[PDB]
């Protein structure tokens, strides 16, 4: 239907080129953990 | 008032306004005649 | 003192080619705004 | 009309990575000034 298939193969490398320049940078993703929202969620229990 | 640390990026204007620019900056502003349109750009450098 | 001068402009290059290549895909940063924190720090207060 | 639309961004990237590396290697644009043309412009009128 649409002619944009390569157009998703070329959204896929810059991705593997941000993602490998982010480990250089030691930019850290995903990060999130339990530390906030349950004891809030804690705290709004009580 | 704040002073540009490092070039900025170049804007179109007129021949008119843009010699005005480097009237007062002249050390550290930047103009030139487009060719083609007669227009000047106007790039401001660093200490601006 | 150190000669690693020139390793700190080979840290900056990348991240022009993390952030320009992250603006591509549209992954926003800078993205926190008053949502959660101060809502729990109302019920906090309360 | 014309499908090339995605192909005009694809334009835009490389310039940014060749604008990008231009000012590492110091190629310096834009740098024509009141020099030249003007003297001869001055000798043209007299």
């Amino acid at each position: 239907s649409a002619a944009l298939g390569e157009f998703a193969e070329k959204v896929t490398g810059p991705d593997g080129v941000l993602a490998s320049a982010a480990r250089l940078v030691l930019n850290q993703l995903g990060l999130s953990d339990v530390v906030t929202t349950p004891e809030a969620a804690t705290d709004a229990e009580l | 008032s704040v002073f540009l640390d490092k070039d900025f990026t170049f804007v179109v204007s007129s021949e008119a306004d843009a010699r005005a620019f480097v009237q007062f900056d002249p050390e550290h502003t930047v103009a030139r005649p487009l060719p083609d349109s007669s227009d000047w750009e106007v790039t401001r450098k660093a200490g601006t």
